[PDB]
């Protein structure tokens, strides 16, 4: 298990500043088991997200559950059991800015992790104990599945 | 016409190897070119030779 | 032809092509202030190896 | 000692490549092993990159004193 | 049209051309496409030496 | 000569000379405004001038 | 603000990513600043009066 982070999220607001784009919507989520909030861009043409939906988000450093960290190039054509088979929406981007919050003047532990999926951003913000294993310039697979 | 006058007045000036700017006869105009001795064609910042924050992020 | 700043004259590496117009890349339209509306641009071929080298470097 | 700048300026680079390409356009001996390059300016630039041009730059300070710099001991750059 | 303003300040040169320009992005930014009917007239005197005798024979 | 109908050739004006001064191309400016316009060898006496 | 000891032993090691600067980056930073400052000086011989005239008349 090379999972960095795995939690259940709930959508609080679909489009905060109006529908700026046709295919991409700027989700604003929040979790249950931790006090995480989640800004996310998803492709709503291939995968529609409604207002009160509730999905399980996973961020893993690899797609193979035996722990094989070898990734020279992704092959879409090859078929083998992977981690993506349990999920409905898999992106892939790079962490590029770990940044501490400035809203508190002393004794705070909220960290932000900006992950950019080819331009589709994601702010994963929460307590610093959850985000262990995030580094700058590490390449993560986001995985995502709506729940009933 | 303004540019022709400025060219005929300024064209003799050259930057010597001891970093002074002397006229045609050899009187000193400036002891160092512009105070610092730096080229305006190589300014990465707002009229300053570097912008340190961008270089450190690089 | 109306040569305002010093980038109204630069040196390109020529390549020969069949049709009857000087054809340069459009990213170089900002130095010449060219506009492709029947504008003409002069050509100068230097005749000496020192002139080639000074044109190519400077 | 020599007090001037150790970088080859762009004017020194232009004229050293000019005079060297002019000498290679006449029948001077080429110091590097050329590989079918014909235009003598390319041969002069290949001599400059490999530091073999037999030119000494004499830089004149405006009072009259001068300084001799070999081309092989300047710090060339882009 | 006297000697000074007509002939000393700026004098006419040969080995030159003048054509209408038209865009072409497929070239690099340091290339210009000279037509064939100009490049047959404009010439460069290349001295014969050891490196290019077989090129100049052709 | 002057125009196109005389097969005349272009003009290094008073402004392109300035632009060639601005690059510091000394030998190119020499070649343009002397060698490819009108070259001529005189012999000047050094004593009487 | 985050309570990070400088010994390098605090347990959420992501906290060392916040304002991370290493001695290798300090060496490369200072060499890059010195190289840009040395290449940014006015090279001697530059016709700097003509550059003044054109950069004002343009
Ligand atoms: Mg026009």
């Amino acid at each position: 298990a090379g999972i960095l982070f795995e939690d259940i999220f709930d959508v609080k607001d679909i489009d905060p500043e109006g529908k700026k784009f046709d295919r991409v919507s700027r989700l604003h989520c929040e979790s249950e088991s931790f006090k995480m909030d989640l800004i996310l861009d998803v492709n709503i043409q291939i995968y529609p997200v409604d207002l009160g939906d509730k999905f399980r988000l996973v961020i893993a450093s690899t797609l193979y559950e035996d722990g094989t960290l070898d990734d020279g190039e992704y092959n879409p054509t090859d078929d083998r059991p992977s981690r993506a088979d349990q999920f409905e929406y898999v992106m892939y981007g790079k962490v590029y800015r770990i940044e501490g919050d400035e809203t508190s003047t002393e004794a705070a532990t909220r960290l932000s992790a900006y992950v950019s999926y080819g331009g589709l951003l994601m702010r994963l913000q929460g307590d610093a104990n959850n985000l262990h294993g995030f580094e700058v310039d590490s390449r993560v697979y986001l995985l995502m599945k709506k729940l009933a | 016409y303004m540019q022709r006058r400025l060219v005929k007045s300024l064209e003799d000036l050259c930057s010597q190897y001891d970093l002074t700017v002397r006229s045609s006869t050899g009187d000193i105009i400036q002891f160092i070119y512009g105070g610092d001795g730096l080229d305006p064609a190589a300014m990465e910042g707002k009229d300053e030779p570097l912008e340190f924050k961008r270089v450190l992020d690089n | 032809q109306p040569s305002l700043h010093k980038l109204s004259i630069m040196a390109h590496l020529a390549r020969v092509k069949p049709h009857r117009t000087f054809r340069f890349n459009e990213c170089v339209c900002t130095p010449y202030n060219a506009d492709f509306d029947g504008d003409e641009m002069n050509l100068h071929l230097p005749q000496t190896e020192e002139a080639k080298a000074e044109a190519l470097v400077l | 000692k020599r007090i001037t700048t150790p970088y080859m300026t762009k004017y020194e680079r232009a004229r050293v490549l000019g005079t060297r390409a002019l000498q290679i356009a006449m029948c001077a001996p080429v110091m590097v092993e050329l590989e079918g390059e014909t235009d003598p300016l390319l041969i002069a630039m290949k001599e400059l990159k490999a530091r073999k041009i037999p030119i000494i730059i004499r830089r004149y300070l405006p009072d009259g004193s001068y300084e001799d710099w070999g081309v092989d001991e300047l710090i060339i750059t882009d | 049209q006297g000697r000074f303003r007509g002939n000393l300040s700026g004098k006419r040169v040969d080995f030159s051309g003048r054509t209408v320009i038209s865009p072409d992005p497929n070239l690099r930014i340091d290339e210009v496409a000279v037509p064939v009917h100009v490049a047959k007239i404009l010439t460069f005197p290349e001295k014969v030496n050891k490196a290019n005798i077989n090129f100049l024979r052709k | 000569t002057e125009g196109r109908s005389r097969d005349g050739g272009l003009r290094l004006g008073e402004m392109e000379r300035d632009c060639l001064i601005g690059y510091g191309a000394s030998m190119l400016l020499l070649e343009r405004l002397m060698i490819s316009s009108d070259a001529f060898e005189v012999d000047v006496c050094g004593q009487c001038g | 603000k985050y309570g990070i000891n400088d010994n390098g032993t605090t347990e959420p090691r992501v906290l060392y990513q916040l304002d991370r600067i290493t001695p290798t980056q300090v060496e490369k930073f200072l060499e890059t600043c010195r190289d840009k400052y040395m290449r940014a000086q006015m090279e001697p011989g530059s016709a700097v009066g003509a550059l003044c005239a054109q950069s004002i008349g343009e």
